[PDB]
RNA sequence: GUCUACGGCCAUACCACCCUGAACGCGCCCGAUCUCGUCUGAUCUCGGAAGCUAAGCAGGGUCGGGCCUGGUUAGUACUUGGAUGGGAGACCGCCUGGGAAUACCGGGUGCUGUAGGCUU
RNA sequence: CGUUCAUAGCGACGUCGCUUUUUGAUCCUUCGAUGUCGGCUCUUCCUAUCAUUGUGAAGCAGAAUUCACCAAGCGUUGGAU
RNA sequence: GAAACCUCCCGUGGAGCAGAAGGGCAAAAGCUCGCUUGAUCUUGAUUUUCAGUACGAAUACAGACCGUGAAAGCGGGGCCU
RNA sequence: UAUCCGGUAAAGCGAAUGAUUAGAGGUCUUGGGGCCGAAACGAUCUCAACCUAUUCUCAAACUUUAAAUGGGUAAGAAGCCCGGCUCGCUGGCGUGAGCCGGGCGUGGAAUGGAGUGCCUAGUGGGCCACUUUUGGUAAGCAGAACUGGCGCUGCGGGAUGAACCGAACGCCGGGUUAAGGCGCCCGAUGCCGACGCUCAUCAGACCCCAGAAAAGGUGUUGGUUGAUAUAGACAGCAGGACGGUGGCCAUGGAAGUCGGAAUCCGCUAAGGAGUGUGUAACAACUCACCUGCCGAAUCAACUAGCCCUGAAAAUGGAUGGCGCU
RNA sequence: CGCAAUGAAGGUGAAGGCCGGCGCGCUCGCCGGCCGAGGUGGGAUCCCGAGGCCUCUCCAGUCCGCCGAGGGCGCACCACC
């Protein structure tokens, strides 16, 4: 039976990469969360003041509040056969943006573009994405040249 | 891969353009198999592993079907292998002696089963060349490079064993 | 008599028979473990939005004339 | 062989109400036969209420009553309640409504008729409006019951406001280890 | 060289039954309504669908119908889905009932959005309840193992038809 | 072209030795009355401005180390899913998709924000 | 090693096996009980052959012999503690 | 004198940080000084074990009263487990 | 489709940590032992540790790298975009939050009716398989992960059987299948089935599975690599096998011959300073190069198929049986 | 039993708003009038309803529906303040 300690296991997720030591570059800290901002937690060794718990590392939520230098920041956690929206308080060096929900935005801003023009013009456009499809039907010119003809190799022991 | 009797295939097939390579070479094999979904499948298989391609990263761009240009003429073929053993993997230089380059093939993988249990899917074909009545290494097959060919047929054992399940007359096998 | 000391294997079935269900989300959640300054004020502000009621009243009723004025001018 | 669940498969809804009195179950046979035959959602509404359990059609009282009619709009209309109308004791002048109800009690009867009220039974909604046309449909407060206090989040679970189920309540009877901090802990 | 378009549309059959079944494939299997064994449908191809069809390869024969394929499958086993009652498409009154706010109004409408997989595909598709297909005539090779390697599971594009005629 | 002050990202920015630096800067530099501090005006603090780019600093250089980025290694190693495939086992081959890492060989060797100079 | 000679007979350092007449592991069966050692008595099987029949080997001259093959037909005893 | 004290050079930490080990740490989290009692008083929230109960341990705040620093700040015990 | 998380497989050790082989190079250090030195970083070696490039081989409790499978988020009306009010918070002005009031609609694929509350029994001995995996020589042993089974469950196949494969059962007719089969037992090959391989005085004969290995075999069949030979070979028989030379070390005797460093020339047609026999040691014998005859292929070394040796148990016996070439 | 709690107890015990005036409107104290269980989002259901859609003709034109875009009152219940 395994020991309950807080810090058991996190001998790599907690340590800082190679030649990434030492002071904790600035920027870091100076950015600025509002409540809900989408915020993915990823705890680091330097700092040990406010750290997430291991079981929260990767995991992406969203800011609830917001104090001095930390952040208070909804995230889910499975428990066996539920799911806990639970809120945790984590110091801001163990924090990024998660970018997931700005392509998503970058995209309705595209398309509150392409709405507002394409209206008095009155062809519609598409909005919604669509998968890759089938890649269509297509020419291949074989330029002069033909093709080049490829026998497997015959066997032979290198070692 | 499987069997049942095979037919030589033409297939090419390219890594699909991109920005980088705007128009990529074209690679041709000969891939004998029962039909053209195998025949793709083997395609990429052989090409996998001279080339770094995947089926996901080309598109084959022209199978098909290719006929023995003189059927009813009879030919030696050379067949070069490379199998594999329960132990190490081989090589071998194969004779037969056929109507058809796909008939030569078969014939091959019926042998390889028979006389070194190797399954079709431990075989690759590497060329298959048809031959003159010279250059022909197998004595097997040289026996049948004669004009004046002339050989019974001498216990010639019946079948249709059971037309007449019982009879009063004993057989025959002499003719 | 030893016995199995622990498992887990009819676990993710069991949970499984009755979803996994996601954990229910509303919008207006509450404010319960928010910065107390910060709440305190939230509610100082909430206390007064009826003082400068009559201000904001009448900054709509302009407003809705100016829309009726613009409407008419495009019609 | 199918793969389905067969596990949520009858829906357990009621389909007739389970009690056995004869003019509940004459309203039951009027409103199945305006229910379906009827584009009216409120009758399939009201047949729906009356299978339904005395629990589940809560007692409705005058002053709730009144003040949902007194709701801008709905002024020259009818209240409907599959439930009991009850008094109000704390409410006095009672407006002259119109009522549909399976019961009044004795003193609602008599403060709303003196105010010049009209009672209506069931079968006699259905001849002044049998689509359900020009009424309010209100219900009592479901979670009214004493019985939902003890339900939820149980006790000495933290931020849990359940009543336990207790013998008595008094200086000694539970309010020792887990509710003061002084012995033991709280939640 | 001319490289035709590669198929849009795909018919779908599930050849192995409903015991032992990991969870992963079974959700997927439900997810192209391929319950009992022998249910097959269409389905149109994308890089999402076609790796669905991948997640349950050894479940499933499956490729490129014909158009002979698709009038047979309508017309011998055309089934709408009809208030959720599985109802034979005996009328094109129900065809119309269903799908005519989509420009959809006969049987023939209907074969032409499956086989072309037009705008109005995904509900005319829906429409048609899984196709409950008999068992293979002459038999199969081999159930459990892939088409390339001799048995009857996973993509045999062209030779998917001939399955078709043995089975419709 | 380039610098100073405060910077962001933190080696394409590090290290070694070599060369070159106009003007303005930045420095070294000359002093200890006062401020301040030392065993020591070396450092620290303070008052200067005679010298000088020697050094720091900048820019460049090196078939330089290092770092950064491509190729190769290799569809190799590994690997999701499959079979009443093989094999006495150990292990291996196929199908289905995913796919690395050295050695080796190329290229690159700080970008840039705010405020203020100089080259008028 | 065997004077000499790896192998008549042997055989180090290494290695691959079989066996359940040793002892361990293990705890599947039996705790509303399967009588717990030895000896006596009696039958039958196995061969991994001590003797006996037929044979190959020798570092078998004879005598004595060990090594191996077919082989379990027939034997394998009397006592002292 | 291999080891005492002084001085110059190199030194990415190969030392040290009470203790096991792991992480973390260089004009520090090490060493040496100066001043100190935030190891003080008081509400709730949260995390960790978890049943998502307790205990312990911790995290972010908030209100007092202080410490220290030119100040920004940091500090309600021990860099973190 | 975007976007984070990761330190397992692999890989690496001319990158850290630890391990570890070899030689090059180095009076780095210095030594301990030498030999030639009185002694001398003198000359010459040497072994110690250290170092300069290299080099061999490693790591559950090492790692610069670094997969596959995998875990978060996100993919819109609770969303966007305007206008104005409230604050005892924050502040050069501004933030940030909370309020009102308008203005704008399908925002990846596939599927499915959702939500929600009360009472609540049995259970809390488990076991089995793929794959991963710890202890153990191993176990029908013990212990985890992952999914799926059995337990709760019949049915076709696997002769027999918890758990293998196929498939999951209302009561019946027709059809069709799976996995398995089709000499007879026993439904189906009573095909003029196709091509090979293999004879066993222990043949072989189908997941789980109920049985064998190393190592052998001109048994037979395929390969691979090398030869050879008309300058007529290859075997099969017949003729010589010397001298410089008791060569040198070894004397205990080795003039080819217990052993070992050597190891070339002559005559040459050609013979090794010698394969053996044997000798105290010789001798004597025996083992190339070439012919004479005969008359086309010959021969070597690997390799992998079937077959065989390897291969011993106790009541009489089991590819299921009968049998089968 | 229920219709009132909460405190160990002495005990205390569920109303607010608005308007006008008077005290300095001091987000505090006192005097007159009016409303009277607050508000946000979602809410079965009711309510209003532009507008169709025809009538054997060209228009007029009350009656009856069917649908109804759009907009409202919003039960219960839930979440929030
Ligand atoms: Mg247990
Ligand atoms: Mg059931
Ligand atoms: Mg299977
Ligand atoms: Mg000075
Ligand atoms: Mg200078
Ligand atoms: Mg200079
Ligand atoms: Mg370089
Ligand atoms: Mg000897
Ligand atoms: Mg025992
Ligand atoms: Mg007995
Ligand atoms: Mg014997
Ligand atoms: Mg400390
Ligand atoms: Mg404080
Ligand atoms: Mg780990
Ligand atoms: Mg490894
Ligand atoms: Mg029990
Ligand atoms: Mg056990
Ligand atoms: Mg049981
Ligand atoms: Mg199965």
């Amino acid at each position: 039976t395994n020991t309950k300690g807080k810090r058991r296991g996190t001998r790599y997720m907690f340590s800082r990469p190679f030649r990434k030591h030492g002071v904790v570059p600035l920027a870091t800290y100076m950015r600025i969360y509002k409540k809900g901002d989408i915020v993915d937690i990823k705890g680091m060794g330097t700092v040990q003041k406010g750290m997430p718990h291991k079981c929260y590392h990767g995991k992406t939520g969203r800011v609830y509040n917001v104090t001095q230098h930390a952040v208070g920041i909804v995230v889910n956690k499975q428990v066996k056969g539920k799911i806990l929206a639970k809120r945790i308080n984590v110091r801001i060096e163990h924090i990024k943006h998660s970018k997931s929900r700005d392509s998503f935005l970058k995209r309705v801003k595209e398309n509150d573009q392409k709405k507002k023009e394409a209206k008095e013009k009155g062809t519609w456009v598409q909005l919604k994405r669509q998968p890759a499809p089938p890649r269509e039907a297509h020419f291949v010119r074989t330029n002069g040249k033909e093709p080049e003809l490829l026998e497997p190799i015959p066997y032979e022991f290198m070692a | 891969k499987a069997s049942g009797t095979l037919r030589e295939y033409k297939v090419v097939g390219r890594c699909l353009p991109t920005p980088k390579c705007r128009t990529p070479p074209l690679y041709r094999m000969r891939i004998f198999a029962p039909n053209h979904v195998v025949a793709k499948s083997r395609f990429w298989y052989f090409v996998s592993q001279l080339k770094k391609m995947k089926k996901s990263s080309g598109e084959i761009v022209y199978c098909g079907q290719v006929f023995e240009k003189s059927p009813l003429r009879v030919k030696n073929f050379g067949i070069w292998l490379r199998y594999d053993s329960r132990s190490g993997t081989h090589n071998m230089y194969r004779e037969y002696r056929d109507l058809t380059t796909a008939g030569a093939v078969t014939q091959c993988y019926r042998d390889m089963g028979a006389r070194h249990r190797a399954r079709a899917h431990s075989i690759q074909i590497m060329k298959v060349e048809e031959i003159a009545a010279s250059k022909c290494r197998r004595p097997a097959v040289k026996q049948f490079h004669d004009s004046k060919i002339k050989f019974p047929l001498p216990h010639r054992v019946l079948r249709r064993q059971h037309k007449p399940r019982f009879t009063t007359k004993r057989p025959n096998t002499f003719f | 008599a030893k016995s199995k000391n622990h498992t887990t294997h009819n676990q993710s079935r069991k949970w499984h028979r009755n979803g996994i269900k996601k954990p229910r989300s509303q919008r207006y959640e509450s404010l319960k473990g928010v910065d107390p300054k910060f709440l305190r004020n939230m509610r100082f502000a909430k206390k007064h939005n009826k003082k400068g009621l009559k201000k904001m009243q009448a900054n709509n009723a302009k407003a809705m004339a100016a829309r009726a004025e613009a409407i008419k001018a495009l019609v | 062989g199918v793969d389905i669940r067969h596990n949520k498969d009858r829906k357990v809804r009621r389909k007739e109400p389970k009690s056995q009195d004869i003019y509940l179950r004459l309203l039951v046979k009027l409103y199945r036969f305006l229910a379906r035959r009827t584009n009216s959602t409120f009758n399939q509404v009201v047949l729906k209420r009356l299978f339904m359990s005395r629990t589940n059609r809560p007692p409705l009282s005058l002053s709730r009553m009144i003040r949902k009619m007194k709701l801008p709009g709905r002024e020259g209309k009818t209240a409907v309640v599959v439930g009991t109308i009850t008094d109000d004791v704390r409410v006095q002048e009672v407006p002259k409504l119109k009522v549909c109800a399976l019961r009044v009690s004795s003193r609602a009867r008599s403060r709303i008729l003196k105010a010049g009220g009209k009672i209506l039974t069931f079968d006699q909604l259905a001849l002044d409006s049998p689509k359900g046309c020009g009424t309010v449909l209100l219900s009592g407060p479901r979670k009214g019951r004493e019985v939902y206090r003890h339900f939820g989040k149980a006790p000495g679970t933290p931020h849990s406001h359940t009543k336990p189920y207790v013998r008595s309540k008094g200086r000694k009877f539970e309010r020792a280890r887990g509710r003061r901090a002084s012995r033991g802990y709280k939640n | 060289f001319y490289v035709p378009a590669e198929p849009k549309l795909a018919f779908v059959i599930r050849i192995r039954g409903i015991n032992g079944v990991s969870p992963k494939v079974r959700k997927v299997l439900q997810l192209l309504r391929l319950r009992q064994i022998f249910n097959g449908t269409f389905v149109k191809l994308n890089k999402a669908s076609i790796n669905m069809l991948r997640i349950v390869e050894p479940y499933i024969a499956w490729g490129y119908p014909n158009l002979k394929s698709v009038n047979e499958l309508i017309y011998k086993r055309g089934y709408g889905k009809i208030n959720k009652k599985r109802i034979a498409l005996t009328d094109n009154a129900l065809i119309a009932r269903s799908l005519g706010k989509y420009g959809i109004i006969c049987m023939e409408d209907l074969i032409h959005e499956i086989y072309t997989v037009g705008k109005r595909f995904k509900e005319a598709n829906n429409f048609l309840w899984p196709f409950k297909l008999s068992s293979p005539r002459g038999g199969m090779k081999k159930k459990t193992t892939h088409f390339v390697e001799g048995e009857d599971a996973g993509n045999r594009e062209d030779q998917i038809n001939r399955l078709i005629r043995r089975m419709n």
